[PDB]
């Protein structure tokens, strides 16, 4: 019923704001509490901060002094603002419901009560690279093929990460394999992605590869065959 | 000289000074070694010094011993007798004012049990009357002199001190080790009194009608707080379970009523002193042990002890 | 932060303890999280856990003081390999903003499963950009580690070849990438080029020549 | 102590009090009597 969905640049220089945004499908913005976590390579999951339903804001000590964290009610959108970003900032930051949890021990006449907050649902993430280095959209390549026959399409030199790849603009699902980058020495990420469809499917189901590459703008397509 | 901090719980605003984490030196079993120790200290026996630097309530004024921590502070009740060719004579009256004829007499050997218990304003485990509720002054149009009410039913009442102590044997010399406060085993929370708010209505009532025969059945009367002196006086403390409590009796005396709950109870917020000073003397003064576990002692208030203003 | 590592035998039951212990009354939320994916919050309060996740995932209540705060997964499969967190939020200490340590559960005893190598020549519209790259792609292998070995005809080469560290695939087997790049001189020059896998004991080959 | 630094053996137990050096240790035969009566 409720979920939500971040946004991000993909890429940011050093020593400038990082800016993200995350959106609410299903239910409201301003009855609820939102979080934000991040998790970089090696490190741990990190809670950056909160907002409440009143948009009453409070940040961790880590990263106080330079987190912003804002609510859009006309559009139940809430946006983060991380400025002087480092190397260290790079990684994937996540958005997610918090819920107010009321732990009571004595007598709430007394204050014998604390708050604890939970988030019970998360998005998916938005990968951030912080780098001097600019952007470059891929090459594109098809990979022909030979019970049955596997072919595919190969996506080369592109920076940052990720690179998202459908096939058939959607249509075709069962059998994909998208693997994992590679980091050559240039800098620069290679992909691959790969379906194993029946051998007499060659003459002539049509099969469109589908590469996007956000942080370029650079959406590209590509047929393959024998 | 005691070098403290505050000791955990991020609790209520100014509630965390309440109890305090003081750490000193002290002496040794060897008179040219110190020792760097530490111990839980409440605030109501310690003052700053003017940095977080605090000495024992007591250093000015008295010095201090600590009790024994093998006796009980738990009343037995007393029996007093007169040598042999005395007697003892009881005054049977069942609405007897203290002073005057009795017609009903009888000779006792040895009084009834009587418990040395020491309290303020509520009177505790005391003896109940069988009618009405008499009302005790020796010179009643004098607001000079403190009214001593007796109730008939027992309005009962329930402290703790809900934190778990633990205490921590500290040798400052051969043969004597002083009990600190070792810490606080689960939650901080604050010590206090429970008395059912139907009975206590109740009972403050027929203290009311009894109060009228001296003042006229016109006239208003009006239950407020103390209003000062020492910390004694101005709280209902006793002791429970070993710990001397101080309880805040606002919600006690805060009642005018006129010529003419059910579910709930009301709480009372009792504080906690370890260094207690002598009543009617000073450079006496006495440091009652840290009673280890949970405390809670359930008594009745059997009396009070009020006093006229001189509506 | 640092990560503590726990193993699990396929089918026995996890008893992952909490990086720190609660001073008071507690309310301790568990977080499961596997790299590269959002976290899945298993338990909220102390015992309480949210729709969608099955009963073999317990937590202890706060009943009396002095038990310590242990998620307990019964039953465990390959797909609860993750990092799982301890939220821990007592009446004594402050806000609890860290997450805490991570416990990375490793689940022992799951079948071996051997690669599936596929190697791919270079494609024509590479080839005429005076470029050209050999992609060597191996899949649904467990436990995942591979080794791969590339060679010229016969003699090896190890020069301008890059590779992937294993990826766990969504069927909880692994995943691994390997691009040798030459000039397309090179790879014209050569009679054919191999792909070597080795995974556990044995090694596979997959060939590729320009015909 | 753990050199050759000590202490008294006592130190640590109890309070020590020395005897009165005027007053005899030497045992002399004391009579126990009863009340008139017994
Ligand atoms: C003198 O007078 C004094 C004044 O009267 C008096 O002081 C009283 O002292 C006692 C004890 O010292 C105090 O009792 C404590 O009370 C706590 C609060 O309990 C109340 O609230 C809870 C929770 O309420 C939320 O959830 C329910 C649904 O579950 C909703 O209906 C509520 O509306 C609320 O939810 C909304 O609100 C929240 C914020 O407001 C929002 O965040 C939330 O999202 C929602 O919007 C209720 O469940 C309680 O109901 C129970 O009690 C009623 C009677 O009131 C009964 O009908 C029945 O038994 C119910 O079960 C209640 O209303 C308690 O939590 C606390 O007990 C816990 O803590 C102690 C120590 O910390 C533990 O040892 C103990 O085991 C309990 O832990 C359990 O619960 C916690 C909290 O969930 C868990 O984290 C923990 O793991 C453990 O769970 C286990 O047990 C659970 C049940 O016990 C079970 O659910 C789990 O599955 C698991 O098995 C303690 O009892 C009392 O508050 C003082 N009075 C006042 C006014 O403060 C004093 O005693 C007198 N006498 C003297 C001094 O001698
Ligand atoms: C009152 O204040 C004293 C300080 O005078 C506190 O004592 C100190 O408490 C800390 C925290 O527990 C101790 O450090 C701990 O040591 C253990 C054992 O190596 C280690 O596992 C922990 O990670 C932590 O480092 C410290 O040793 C201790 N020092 C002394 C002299 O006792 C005390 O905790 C305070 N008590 C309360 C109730 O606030
Ligand atoms: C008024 O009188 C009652 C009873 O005459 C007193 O209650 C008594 O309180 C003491 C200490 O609070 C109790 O001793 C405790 O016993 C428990 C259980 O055995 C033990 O765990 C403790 O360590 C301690 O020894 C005693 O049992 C209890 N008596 C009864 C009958 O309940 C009350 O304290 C008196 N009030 C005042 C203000 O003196
Ligand atoms: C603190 O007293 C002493 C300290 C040192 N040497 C002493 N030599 C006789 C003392 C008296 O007996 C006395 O003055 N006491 C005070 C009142 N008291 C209580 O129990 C009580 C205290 C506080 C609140 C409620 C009740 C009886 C007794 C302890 C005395
Ligand atoms: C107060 O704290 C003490 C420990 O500081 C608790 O004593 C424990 O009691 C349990 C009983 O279930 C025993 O199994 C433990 O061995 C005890 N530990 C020690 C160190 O003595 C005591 O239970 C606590 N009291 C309350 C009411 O919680
Ligand atoms: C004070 O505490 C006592 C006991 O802890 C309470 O008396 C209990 O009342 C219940 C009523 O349901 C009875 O079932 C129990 O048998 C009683 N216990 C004893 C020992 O008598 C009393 O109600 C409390 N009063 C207040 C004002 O808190
Ligand atoms: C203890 O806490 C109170 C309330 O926050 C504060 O005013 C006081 O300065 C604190 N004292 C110490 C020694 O930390
Ligand atoms: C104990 O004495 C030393 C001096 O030797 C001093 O520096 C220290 O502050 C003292 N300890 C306390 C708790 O005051
Ligand atoms: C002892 O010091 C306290 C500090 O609060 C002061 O109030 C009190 O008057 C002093 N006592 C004497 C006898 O000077
Ligand atoms: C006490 O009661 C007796 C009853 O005869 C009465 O004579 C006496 O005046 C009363 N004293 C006071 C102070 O009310
Ligand atoms: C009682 O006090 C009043 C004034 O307060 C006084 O007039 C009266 O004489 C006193 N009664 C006795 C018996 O001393
Ligand atoms: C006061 O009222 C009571 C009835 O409650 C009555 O018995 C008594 O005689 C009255 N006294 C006066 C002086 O009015
Ligand atoms: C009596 O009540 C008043 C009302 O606020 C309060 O200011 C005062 O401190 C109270 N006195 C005592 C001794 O509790
Ligand atoms: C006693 O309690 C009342 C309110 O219940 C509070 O206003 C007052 O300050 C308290 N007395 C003291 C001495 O703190
Ligand atoms: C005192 O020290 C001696 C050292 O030999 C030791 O045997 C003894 O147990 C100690 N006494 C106490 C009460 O610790």
């Amino acid at each position: 019923q409720v979920q939500l969905q971040e946004s991000g640049p993909g890429l940011v220089k050093p020593s400038e704001t990082l800016s993200l945004t995350c959106t609410v499908s299903g239910g409201s913005i301003s009855n609820y509490y939102w979080s934000w976590i991040r998790q970089s390579p090696g490190k741990g999951l990190e809670w950056i901060g909160y907002i409440s339903d009143s948009e009453s804001t409070n940040y961790n000590p880590s990263l106080k002094s330079r987190v912003i964290i804002s609510v859009d009610t006309s559009k139940n959108q809430l946006s983060l603002k991380l400025n002087s970003v480092t190397a260290a900032d790079s990684a994937i930051y996540y958005c997610a419901r918090a819920q107010q949890g009321k732990r009571i021990y004595g007598m709430v006449s007394f204050g014998e009560f604390f708050y604890y907050y939970y988030m019970d649902v998360w998005g998916k993430g938005t990968t951030v690279t912080v780098s001097s280095a600019s952007t470059k959209g891929p090459s594109v390549f098809p990979l022909a093929p030979s019970g049955t026959a596997a072919l595919g399409c190969l996506v080369k030199d592109y920076f940052p990460e990720p690179v998202t790849v459908s096939w058939n603009s959607g249509a075709l699902t069962s059998g994909v394999h998208t693997f994992p980058a590679v980091l050559q020495s240039s800098g620069l990420y290679s992909l691959s992605s790969v379906v194993t469809v029946p051998s007499s499917s060659l003459g002539t189901q049509t099969y469109i590869c589908n590469v996007n590459h956000k942080p370029s703008n650079t959406k590209v397509d590509k047929k393959v065959e024998p | 000289t005691l070098q403290c901090t505050n000791v955990t719980n991020a609790i209520t605003d100014d509630m965390r000074g309440e109890l305090k984490n003081c750490s000193f030196n002290m002496t040794t079993e060897l008179r040219d070694k110190k020792q760097k120790v530490y111990s839980l200290f409440y605030r109501l026996d310690v003052v700053q010094i003017n940095n977080k630097e605090y000495r024992l309530i007591n250093c000015n004024t008295s010095a201090i011993t600590q009790a024994c921590p093998k006796v009980s502070f738990e009343p037995i009740p007393i029996h007093y007798c007169a040598p042999a060719g005395f007697a003892i004579l009881k005054c049977k009256d069942k609405k007897f004012n203290g002073t005057g004829p009795c017609p009903s007499v009888s000779t006792v050997q040895c009084t009834h049990g009587i418990k040395p218990v020491v309290s303020t304003q509520l009177l505790l485990n005391g003896s109940l009357a069988e009618e009405e509720v008499m009302i005790r002054s020796e010179n009643i149009t004098n607001n000079a002199k403190n009214i001593l009410v007796q109730f008939n039913t027992p309005v009962q009442i329930n402290c703790t001190r809900p934190n778990n102590n633990t205490r921590k044997s500290i040798r400052i010399g051969p043969g004597q080790a002083f009990y600190a406060t070792g810490d606080i085993i689960g939650d901080i929370r604050q010590a206090h009194c429970n008395v059912s708010k139907a009975t206590w209505n109740e009972t403050l009532g027929k203290v009311v009608k009894q109060l009228r025969k001296h003042f006229g059945n016109n006239t208003i009367i009006r239950f407020a707080n103390s209003s000062g002196g020492d910390l004694e006086v101005t709280t209902h403390s006793f002791n429970c379970g070993g710990e001397f409590f101080y309880c805040n009796t606002s919600g006690l005396f805060n009642s005018t009523w006129i010529s003419n709950g059910s579910n709930d109870s009301i709480t009372l917020p009792c504080r906690i002193k370890q260094i207690i000073n002598m009543w009617q003397r000073i450079g006496q003064a006495m440091y009652a042990p840290p009673i280890q576990g949970v405390i809670r002692c359930v008594s009745n208030i059997t009396g009070l002890i009020l006093t006229r203003d001189g509506t | 932060s640092y990560v503590r590592p726990l193993s699990v035998a396929l089918g026995e039951t996890a008893s992952i303890s909490c990086g720190r212990q609660a001073l008071g009354s507690r309310a301790v939320q568990w977080y499961q999280h596997r790299p590269g994916q959002a976290p899945i919050l298993l338990i909220y309060n102390n015992q309480d856990r949210p729709s969608g996740i099955p009963e073999r995932f317990s937590g202890t209540p706060d009943i009396n003081f002095g038990t310590r705060a242990t998620l307990t997964i019964s039953g465990v499969e390959a797909g609860d390999e993750a990092d799982y967190y301890c939220h821990m939020w007592d009446s004594r200490s402050g806000f609890s903003w860290s997450f805490g340590g991570a416990t990375r559960l490793t689940v022992l005893g799951q079948p071996k499963a051997a690669p599936s190598v596929t190697l791919f020549p270079p494609s024509s519209e590479e080839l005429q950009a005076n470029k050209a790259t050999l992609v060597c792609l191996i899949s649904d292998f467990y436990p995942g580690a591979v080794t791969v070995a590339w060679k010229a005809d016969s003699s090896p080469v190890k020069a301008g070849v890059e590779t992937t560290t294993p990826s766990k695939q969504s069927n909880n087997k692994y995943a691994a990438s390997s691009y040798l790049s030459l000039t397309p001189m090179q790879w014209k020059m050569h009679k054919s080029y191999s792909c070597q896998v080795t995974h556990e004991g044995s090694t596979v080959e997959k060939t590729v020549a320009p015909t």
